[PDB]
């Protein structure tokens, strides 16, 4: 059900970590602070990567155009985007990072 | 919304907003075309407060898409693609959307898209009442149809007919011109004035009471808002136009009763009755195109309890009432808002006009529509809005 | 004032009001059209200075009212309805306004308006002379005509005659067409050359002596203020054109002697003399209209003693020196005016030209213009003059 | 360099200098016409980056010189005046110009000028090849060729045929159109297709992972830089367009397999093979004239091993392949073009634009645009270039 | 009619504004700058705005329609698009009752 | 060969003094602080006069299109200017200003 993605310690805060999934699209992993975040990697405004975009505080802006999302809500914060991100549920077990395999509900 | 200069709107403190609405309201409704002019199956094209639309009737029911593929920005209507009855594909790389919804149902080039069932067209409510096509400009669920429609246009009995044209010239000119008491000087010599023998000054002087004289009208129970110019009632018929004392003009002596009272309403209806004859009203629609552009949407309205009378109103109508009135009357109102564009053009005309008396109607309205409207429409609207 | 951009302004610190000056000099008198175009009630319109105008004749004499209503800023022209003899009426509201003073003097749709004899259209004083009318685009009372006229235009038996059209060019790049010694190289196949037997040129280059050559004008007593390229006796003419020291054109060697002297003087009129013939003179203005366009007044003046003097050199007008001169020989002068549009239309041209030593004269103009014009006309004085307390 | 909004460029971090590039990338080499266009002593007009450029062939080379005196910058066109085999003399004041460099060498109105051989008009090196005159529209020592042309363009045994026209849109929605994989649905009823029998797809269902889409070359021998389209790699052919699961539209079943090979090139050049036919290639350039407009230069190429065999195919280019494909075929990529001009007009399409899976190979070519071209051109190339110490 | 009688010299704070509506004639504007009173007509003379419905900056009287201005105590244009001066009324107060002439100044 | 100019002292600091020459171009001479510079007179990209310019520092601003050069180098500045300009060296021995024959 859950994937492992590296250590809490690997991640500095306010950094970004893609996670490929064989067979699924990609996903992304942020650190903000202390809490560890996921939704699709995919912008929904297009084809862009998030993982390759820039993190500030709660929210992850988009490469392409500049659109942002809130990687807690998933929600768009920034222009163009208009449609929602899918969140996924995290969680840290004993230092390391995992991420469900499927969007919370 | 910012598209003026904010030193200009710094200036008009009393209109703002009405200063600022270049491209006109957002969140009203707006009539575009007649039903007879959109048939099954033929999407029609037209553009609204800046945006380009595509309208069409699929089982007798109207639909309208934003004419503007969201993959490259294409207009559909470039080469229409209706492959199946509910759905319009883009020419370009086949992005296929659903005319109810806007949903992105399929794309042909790659049916396998991830971007199939996420993304969806803006579509605006089309609802078609006395045989004209109204389009809602706006976001969220529509709020009734008579909110944005004078008083008795929508009345059961009432048959309204009426012609469309596109005119040149910022549709507040338009509706400034037609709200104006003193600027019916400017049709003196209509062919309908001796013709249908009318009585008609040559302006309409603003009586003693002022505050009797302008009506606003913000408690109308279907949410209307507007204002009254009771110009017949407490205004003063000017007949002998004078110039150093001698009489050098005077205006129609005739014995028909017309323009008893005159009101205009959100987002910018002008409703004459009695006019043009006593027995008759005229509803005009001054609807933003873009900013230099507006649709003169004219109907006349004229009580009719039967067929028999809905079919002599309509052979009158073809065959007096335009010619005579329509165009014979409103043809200088044409030229005239034209003529206002160059002082406006710069949005200065609105910080240097002088204004007289009988602009006191107009003044409330630019008052009324800076509180009342429900959105102003920016070129953000047009291109995608913007926001960090 | 601001009608180019600082950056630049701040670059021609030697002219900054001249390349401001797109618009025109405020407060000076311009020539605008015949007087045999405009008769008795035949209200007539133009634009001069970015100002739309009327001009009308009343009882014989001119007058000049803004067009454009005080009210809903509509040009009175679109629809004239001038009801009595001494007024006009606008044909929107009938504000109507007294051709005399602009006073809004009645308005037939409101005869009680508290507006009556508070408000006032713009006037500009308006002057005939030498059959040519004369509009003074500025404010309080104006100067003598004569400051803004070259010299000898004004003198009693100087019969003048003349054309005037619209240009599509600023009219800054007419005025350095027209004063420039150099520029006649593109006259060297005008049919006035052979057909009037011209000598001329390919270009009269700069002599040995410069601040003899050209003669700023600062100190004329009826106050004109202007700038001599001594050509004709400090100049050197170059009639053989060499490339690599061959020679591959040369210039008129006919024996009609002309264009001795120029001079350019404010607002904007260039007087070569003697011109097209030994006997005669050529006084051109190029008015501003608006930023992109101008009138290119042509007069041609000969002194006539009498009526038949005068009649006859209007023979000679229309059937030579018109069709000749001042259509054979200039006609090449529009098309060059247009070909500097680009240049400068984007106030570039006024930084990046590079200049040779001919241009001397036009630099000693653009000085004299700087320092010397009366007002620069802005697009606020278009638009209505702004100011915060 | 900054010729949109810094607020749109801050957006587009993956491809900035691209959406930048409004008016092209300057140092590198365009095709403008071809050989036969241009005879001995007849100068040509063009204009290529907004720059006004003159072409003249002298002793059989081509020389290029930029249309624009530096005087009073007209452009010398306006009257060509060549009088001697190797200059061009400007019909305003006459300053003369060498073909061959540029350079000042006399001025016939003022021969003493101080200003002779003190300037130089720019010149831009041009050259010809496969009947095709490429200019390099930038400065210094220019590169070879080969580094701006696709692969095999310059084959000694490729016959290249082609016509060329002006379009009115900007180069990079000319660029993308004919790079992007899906485009493909706007061919599905052209001539070509059932006229030569080709197999024609509607689309691509990608296969693969992102990387696999395209293959980016960021050196050839001769420092090519390009970007092949290969979403046909392990994408699924899509011969069947469905909606709703209901077949509304099929491909084209056709024997021919064509453009196994696409790939684009810096400065702007599309490779299409085999292309119309599976002998022959496509090569089209997409030459940036102004912000909005861009030549559609169109060869076809074929290799042939004598004079028989070219005659052959140019007798084929003409009667079939000319109007069947180039025409017939491209056609609707002309106004495919077109229809995104408003949308990228405000140069806002660039941020509201919604991409899906086959654009990953237009993705692609923004980046190596933005990554490898040789420099940005700017309003003030073609004004005159600025900088205040 | 001379003298106007307006109200206490008291039921006006500096920097205030009051309108007087006059029978048969138009209306005046009652500036307090400070201690002193100043007046003009009401209405301004760009439009049909009343200017006691504007704000007082000083002895600046600004315009609510179109930012045009006046100084209250010439009556003299201070801020475009205002170019007709104001007709000034004079103001004196007697026993701490404000009173207001009913003929404008000359000149 | 040297050209003997004037006095150091005949020149304020900032200042420009034109250097006319029979049959050849004039030359510009400029102090800057106490510090002697020399350059051809004649803007490069025209006909104007520098020794009528303004000075800020070592460059030297055109009148007539705020071009500029560095009076050291001779190198272009600011646009429009794109020629250098010919330099000459100075020398200053016993308060008297001597500047080059020729460019150098
Ligand atoms: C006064 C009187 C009549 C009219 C008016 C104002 N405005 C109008 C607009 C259309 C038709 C008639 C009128
Ligand atoms: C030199 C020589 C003649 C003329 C000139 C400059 N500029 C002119 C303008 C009009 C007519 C003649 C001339
Ligand atoms: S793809 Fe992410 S904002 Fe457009
Ligand atoms: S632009 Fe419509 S599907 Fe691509
Ligand atoms: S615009 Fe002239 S009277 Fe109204
Ligand atoms: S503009 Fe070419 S020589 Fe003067
Ligand atoms: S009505 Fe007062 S400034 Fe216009
Ligand atoms: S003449 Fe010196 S910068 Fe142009
Ligand atoms: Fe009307
Ligand atoms: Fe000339
Ligand atoms: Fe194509």
């Amino acid at each position: 059900i859950w994937l492992k993605v590296c250590a809490a310690s690997d991640m500095q805060p306010g950094t970004i970590r893609r996670v490929n999934r064989v067979g699924a699209a990609p996903l992304a992993v942020y650190r903000v602070g202390d809490q560890f975040y996921a939704t699709e990697d995919t912008c929904t405004h297009g084809i862009a990567s998030l993982s390759e975009g820039t993190l500030d505080g709660d929210v992850i802006e988009c490469p392409f155009h500049g659109g942002a999302f809130n990687v807690c809500t998933g929600m768009p914060a920034s222009s163009p985007c208009t449609v929602p991100l899918g969140v996924f549920e995290v969680e840290v077990k004993e230092g390391e990072v995992y991420v469900a395999g499927e969007k919370k509900l | 919304m910012a598209n003026v200069d904010e030193a200009i709107l710094k200036r008009v403190k009393g209109w703002a907003p009405y200063v600022d609405a270049k491209l006109g309201f957002r969140n009203h409704w707006y009539p575009v075309m007649f039903s007879k002019e959109i048939n099954e199956g033929e999407p029609k094209t037209l553009k609204l407060l800046g945006e380009n639309l595509l309208v069409n009737r699929i089982d007798g029911k109207l639909y309208c898409l934003k004419d503007r593929c969201l993959h490259r920005g294409v207009q559909l209507s470039v080469k229409v693609e209706c492959k199946t009855k509910s759905t319009i594909t883009c020419w370009y790389h086949a992005w296929t959307y659903r005319w109810e919804d806007g949903v992105l149902c399929d794309i042909l080039t790659n049916p396998t898209s991830a971007q199939i069932g996420r993304q969806k067209l803006k579509t605006y409510p089309v609802q078609e009442a006395k045989g004209c096509v109204f389009i809602y400009l706006g976001d969220g669920d529509p709020p009734p149809l008579a909110r944005d429609t004078p008083p008795n246009f929508l009345d059961d009995d009432m048959e309204i007919l009426g012609k469309n044209q596109i005119i040149k010239s910022n549709w507040r000119l338009a509706v400034e011109n037609g709200f104006d008491p003193s600027h019916i000087y400017i049709h003196k010599d209509s062919i309908l004035v001796k013709d249908n023998d009318l009585a008609l000054p040559l302006g309409f002087a603003p009586g003693g009471d002022r505050k009797q004289q302008t009506r606003v009208v913000d408690d109308d129970v279907v949410g209307r808002k507007g204002v009254y110019d009771l110009i017949g009632e407490h205004g003063v018929p000017v007949f002998e136009g004078t110039i150093g004392g001698e009489v050098v003009r005077e205006g129609a002596y005739g014995e028909k009763i017309v323009a008893n009272d005159i009101s205009i309403w959100l987002p910018g209806v002008l409703k004459v009755n009695p006019f043009p004859n006593p027995d008759m009203m005229q509803f005009e629609w001054y609807v933003p195109i873009d900013e230099n552009t507006h649709y003169y949407f004219q109907t006349l309205g004229k009580p009719c309890a039967n067929d028999e009378e809905r079919k002599k109103y309509e052979q009158e109508f073809e065959s007096k009432w335009k010619p005579m009135a329509l165009e014979g009357f409103n043809n200088d109102d044409i030229w005239a808002r034209e003529a206002m564009v160059d002082f406006y053009a710069d949005d200065k005309g609105w910080v240097n006009e002088i204004l007289f008396e009988s602009d006191e109607a107009i003044v409330a309205w630019r008052k009324l529509a800076s509180e009342h409207n429900q959105g102003i429409q920016t070129q953000a609207h047009v291109s995608g809005l913007e926001h960090h």
